[PDB]
């Protein structure tokens, strides 16, 4: 037999339905969302961390001339300077005070510890949300790890399921995310090749082993003036640095939709939102058919003191009269209210109590046993906490969210300008017609 | 890489209201509040906090 | 859970009272004020004989 029903993705928060078979007897079905996982597809644009500016040991030309070369290091810079004479330790290194040049020469590498402080630049794309359910079903219970997509197909040995596709998608990340530490931020970093000083990335490359470094990060070299040898150059502060300080929160204190972030590979695990249509082949060997099942005779239901809050503040009491015993499974058949208990053991005659949570002011609410259905009529308080610690298992309607008191008195209040623009109407048509025959 | 320890603040008093909370905290030194909602926004609040 | 009550000031005499948690039994509550003392603010102004 294939069920097709709308969970709603809140993890932890059990959703219970029954299927009627017209030929067998009714069967509970009750899924829980364990776990999800929210997981995009990436690809690693670069890596960045805090440059190391390198500077090779100075040449100096001592009667003659330079000229500057061109390298493929990574923001390579190179200079040539006129008569220096430089010093080192002997008082003297040339023996020409003229055209005595220097070659000043630097360029950056990767900082010794950027094997760990570094950060990950990565694009994502349409993310793939993966649930995995505990669904069960009379007697039998089953996990299993699915797609929502509408297509994939979950399976546990003889229980096939369909889900999605989700009502309405969302992911926590942004097109562009920065990975550091583990940490996740949503920054737009510049593309790969497009480097910027003083910013983000403004060293880059495919992988902290690469050679093929690229960077842009302003160094320039001076003249040297001091008589001692010496490389002067001025160079922007590491922009790594400058978004490491500006950095703010990350994503797993911002995310909405209470939606836990974690890294390897990026995903986001128990992300409530939506719904997720599922359409179910549930065997039909657990089914059991009404001729054995206990169909119970006549049930009444007498409702004790209830309020709608999230946790199970409400009790019940069903009054049944059966023919055997067994293990009649009970529901409840309105959206604003849901029990605790899935079966219960049904005697020949005799009393069960069962609890309850609604959403609504009122308890006005259809209670199943073994088929047979009786309207719970109740008057739900308002709570007497202000915060809990569990989430609400029920949505909050508009229809069944108003008390029958307010109800009365707003259908009252419209009522009398319908009726009275009946009645003027009525009144209207028959001094018409009463002109029309005394005419 | 290793483990380090790190210290725990003082656990906050929470008192409660219709559709709200306020924590009462105690920090001798800077301690770090974040607190996001669970719906479509996160209304996200960061906050070093000294004192009481 | 928090129940608030007006209990009489009279020693001796059990008040009774039911708390009623929605999903939960109802609960018998017995105040008794075993004791009472009201103790003014005091100070000797001076002594005599």
């Amino acid at each position: 037999f294939e069920h097709a029903t709308t969970v709603p993705n809140v993890p932890g928060i059990p959703y219970k339905a029954l299927v009627e078979r017209a030929g067998y007897a009714p069967l509970n079905l009750e899924i829980t969302v364990v776990s999800s996982e929210l997981t995009p597809s990436t690809n690693k644009e670069y890596v960045t961390c805090r440059f190391h500016t390198v500077i090779p040991s100075p040449q100096v030309k001592c009667c003659g001339s330079l000229e500057c070369k061109a390298s493929s290091k990574a923001d390579y810079t190179c200079r040539v300077f006129g008569g220096v004479y430089p010093f080192m330790w002997g008082g003297a290194q040339c023996f020409c005070d003229s055209e005595n040049t220097q070659l000043s020469e630097a360029y950056v590498e990767f900082a010794p510890d950027c094997t760990i402080d570094h950060a990950v630049a990565l694009k994502v794309h349409t993310a793939a949300l993966k649930v995995g359910l505990r669904i069960v079903y009379g007697n039998t219970t089953a996990h299993l790890d699915t797609f929502v997509n509408g297509v994939t197909p979950g399976s546990s040995r003889d229980l096939k399921v369909i889900a999605g596709p989700i009502s309405a998608a969302f992911s926590p990340f942004d097109h562009k995310v920065v990975i550091r530490k583990g940490l996740v931020y949503n920054y737009d970093f510049p593309e790969y090749g497009a480097m910027k000083p003083g910013a983000f990335g403004d060293i880059q490359a495919s992988s902290l082993d690469a050679t093929d470094i690229v960077a842009r990060t302003d160094i320039r070299l001076l003249k040297p003036s001091v008589k001692n040898i010496h490389v002067p150059y001025t160079q922007a502060v590491s922009g790594y640095e400058m978004w490491k300080n500006n950095s703010g929160r990350p994503l797993q204190e911002t995310a909405p939709f209470g939606c836990k972030i974690e890294v390897e590979p990026l995903r986001a695990s128990n992300c409530a939102y939506g719904h997720i249509p599922i359409s179910i082949d549930i065997p039909d060997a657990a089914f059991v058919r009404s001729s054995e099942s206990p169909t119970i005779l006549e049930v009444s239901c007498t409702v004790a003191d209830c309020i709608y809050s999230a946790d199970f503040g409400g009790s019940l009491t069903l009054q049944y009269k059966a023919d055997r015993e067994g293990h009649c499974p009970v529901h409840s058949h309105s959206t604003t209210a849901v029990l605790k208990e899935a079966t219960t053991h049904v005697t020949a005659v005799g009393s069960i109590t069962l609890h309850f949570s609604t959403s609504s002011p009122q308890a006005n609410f259809i209670v199943s046993l073994c088929g047979k259905k009786t309207t719970c009529n109740a008057e739900c308080k308002p709570p007497a906490d202000h915060i809990i610690g569990e989430p609400h298992k029920v949505d909050q309607e508009f229809q069944a969210a108003v008390s029958k008191t307010s109800w009365n008195w707003l259908l009252a209040l419209f009522g009398g300008a319908s009726s009275l623009i009946v009645v003027g109407l009525i009144v209207l048509v028959c001094s018409s017609m009463l002109i029309n025959t005394r005419r | 890489p290793t483990v380090c320890p790190v210290p725990l603040a003082h656990t906050p008093t929470v008192t409660k209201w219709f559709k709200g909370i306020t924590l009462h905290l105690t920090a001798t030194r800077p301690t770090l509040l974040t607190t996001r909602k669970l719906g479509l926004r996160a209304d996200a609040t960061a906050e070093w906090i000294t004192g009481t």
